[PDB]
């Protein structure tokens, strides 16, 4: 579902970083969730915008 | 302690408790939170909330996201406490003070409650939401009453009424700032059970499916937030706030990607300030108040919490 | 700040506590605080009795198992 | 004998130790010590009266639930007081009292039977012997009467906390079932102005 994931990401952005989000999604798919995946998700979300 | 300006806006003051609409409460959320909040307001008269850290984050996210941005899920995941509904209540109060369209809703768990016996439909949550909208404050009322009363072939009926409410394009239902308490028990494994083997999957239901679709980039207005609370969790373990593990893979994929930072709890300084205020007001009743033992017991057992402070105040 | 490691037993029970030295903050229990682990008031009093006697309320962290 | 003759209970008193005595302290030290219990936790919230009340209200060995229900009933009484004072009406602190110590004192005063009844026969017929009792036995009988009255369990509609709160509010104003039982006991004792000499102890 990387296609729809990136679509929703671009929507949140408007309505570098996309590659990082895709890699984070891949890591999520690679092995079940733990903590590093959530950390990468938080990182990508922070890189999207800039207001903490 | 108390806010120095009932008028709401870009509110800050991280700690001191604000004051919700006293007599004008009917125009904010007269029907939503359980009777716990009613008892709290009755025993404290004023209030015991505050501009929490999650509330500050929500306000900051809503500041630079006016009606241009339709909806951006500000999923605030944290620890057990940290407040997961008082922030939404404060946001609704601020929106009401700013003359913005607001319509409080009860909860998601209260909507998708368990049932003894049971493309189908359900009258429970639909009728609840419609009654809440009616009691909050053209063919609109006609179709509302129709959806409230008729619940026969309710699949297409609720679909059409939802599409109409989203296509009204006018005052009312323009930007719904829902105050859900537990939007997690929906995408993962729905509480609705199946009489046969294999429980219902998130991609099978109808009414809740359309209710979620209403939040899928619909009604282009002001930004909102869906809190994945846990105080009223159902059929889930404690501390339910994870992204995918809480809603599976596809369940979270269907959601929007956005999670900021973990939230913290109360502030000890303002908590002690409010404790001293209450002491000066004479309310603890317990004769062991005028002494360091009482303050120590408070700082220990309470640990800056609302329910524990209320219990300490209403001991005897 | 020396940190000790003790253990407690009571009617076929076991519990190892790791209380640190001076350090006002919170009494944790494997990430969970005492407030989130003892919903009862008498349990709170039992857990506080050491600090209640020593008079040092909030000055040591713990990670008891 | 489940208790070992070696191990012995401790002494939880500590407020006095804040300033012959040294010898007593050394003796207490030289004693096979034991651990303290959880039910009868002699902490700051260990009120002997309320402790005994909860112990008697204990069902199936659930002293935790008993204490929780007692605290909840006290909170409900204080909430009714607030409704009569703060919650509903305006704060009228001049004609309302929120201190349960007055209720406890009124109970200790007008809920104590000062005359016991023991069926002591002499030959082959039971005779009521009004025998005096000390303060401990009188207080114990008062507590037992209060608790067994609060635990009616026969109305088949009232709940435990509601029952307790209603009975306490009824007995507060120098009435209720406990004071009526005390009056009946006093009348029965008065009815035996001569049969008070058939006591073996």
């Amino acid at each position: 579902s990387s296609s729809e994931r990136n679509i929703l990401e671009t929507l949140l952005q408007m309505k570098k970083e996309i590659e990082e989000y895709k890699k984070s999604v891949v890591s999520l798919k690679n092995e079940e969730e733990n903590e590093n995946s959530i950390s990468q998700y938080k990182e990508s979300v922070k890189r999207l915008l800039n207001v903490t | 302690t108390n806010e120095n300006d009932p008028a709401k806006h870009g509110d800050q003051h991280e700690g001191q408790h604000y004051n919700i609409s006293p007599q004008d409460l009917e125009t904010v959320f007269p029907h939503g939170l359980p009777p716990r909040f009613v008892m709290q307001v009755k025993t404290f008269s004023e209030a015991c909330l505050m501009v929490r850290k999650p509330a500050l984050e929500l306000l900051h996210y809503l500041k630079n996201t006016s009606f241009a941005y339709p909806a951006i899920r500000y999923l605030l995941y944290g620890e057990k406490g940290t407040g997961k509904t008082l922030s939404l209540c404060h946001v609704i109060h601020f929106c009401a003070k700013q003359d913005w369209l607001i319509l409080h809703i009860p909860d998601a768990h209260l909507w998708v409650k368990n049932c003894r016996d049971l493309r189908f439909d359900q009258p429970l949550e639909a009728s609840t939401w419609l009654k809440n909208f009616k009691t909050t404050n053209s063919p609109l009322g006609e179709v509302v009453e129709q959806g409230i009363t008729r619940v026969r072939n309710a699949t297409d009926a609720v679909g059409i009424v939802l599409k109409e409410l989203k296509r009204q394009s006018s005052l009312g239902m323009f930007h719904l700032l829902v105050a859900v308490d537990g939007i997690n028990a929906l995408w993962g494994r729905t509480t609705l059970k199946r009489e046969d083997k294999s429980p219902i999957a998130p991609e099978e239901l109808a009414l809740v499916h359309n209710l979620r679709k209403m939040m899928k980039n619909d009604w282009h207005g002001g930004a909102i937030v869906s809190a994945l609370s846990q105080t009223g969790s159902l059929f889930k373990p404690r501390k339910a706030y994870l992204p995918q593990e809480l809603l599976g893979k596809e369940g979270f994929d269907a959601l929007d990607p956005f999670i900021p930072i973990l939230v913290s709890n109360y502030n000890p300084k303002e908590f002690e300030s409010c404790i001293q205020y209450y002491l000066e007001n004479n309310w603890l009743q317990h004769e062991k108040a005028p002494t360091e033992e009482g303050k120590k017991e408070l700082l220990f057992l309470s640990n800056a919490n609302p329910s524990l402070l209320e219990r300490h105040c209403a001991y005897l | 700040m020396a940190f000790s490691k003790s253990e407690g037993k009571r009617k076929t029970a076991k519990a190892e506590a790791i209380v640190y030295k001076h350090g006002s903050g919170r009494i944790k229990v494997n990430g969970i605080d005492y407030q989130l682990y003892f919903p009862i008031t008498q349990d709170r009093e039992q857990l506080m009795f050491p600090f209640h006697f020593v008079d040092r309320l909030g000055k040591h962290d713990v990670t008891c198992t | 004998s489940r208790y070992s003759p070696e191990f012995k209970d401790p002494l939880i008193d500590k407020e006095y130790y804040r300033k012959e005595e040294k010898y007593v302290r050394e003796l207490k030290k030289t004693q096979l010590i034991k651990a303290a219990p959880a039910g009868k936790t002699s902490s700051v919230f260990e009120d002997p009266v309320i402790s005994k009340f909860t112990n008697m209200m204990m069902i199936g060995g659930n002293k935790v639930l008993a204490r929780s229900l007692m605290i909840q009933t006290l909170e409900a009484v204080k909430r009714k007081q607030f409704e009569k004072y703060h919650a509903a009406s305006a704060e009228e602190q001049a004609t309302i009292e929120r201190n349960p110590y007055t209720i406890f004192h009124q109970a200790l005063k007008n809920c104590e039977p000062m005359i016991g009844l023991v069926p002591i026969l002499k030959g082959g017929r039971f005779y009521q012997v009004p025998v005096p009792l000390p303060d401990r036995r009188r207080r114990f009988l008062a507590m037992k009467w209060m608790i067994t009255e609060c635990r009616d369990k026969k109305h088949q509609r009232t709940l435990m906390p509601e029952k307790l709160s209603h009975k306490l509010l009824e007995a507060f104003h120098n009435q209720g079932p406990v004071i009526k039982r005390k009056h009946d006991l006093h009348k029965m004792a008065e009815a035996n102005r001569a049969l008070a000499h058939y006591r073996w102890w």
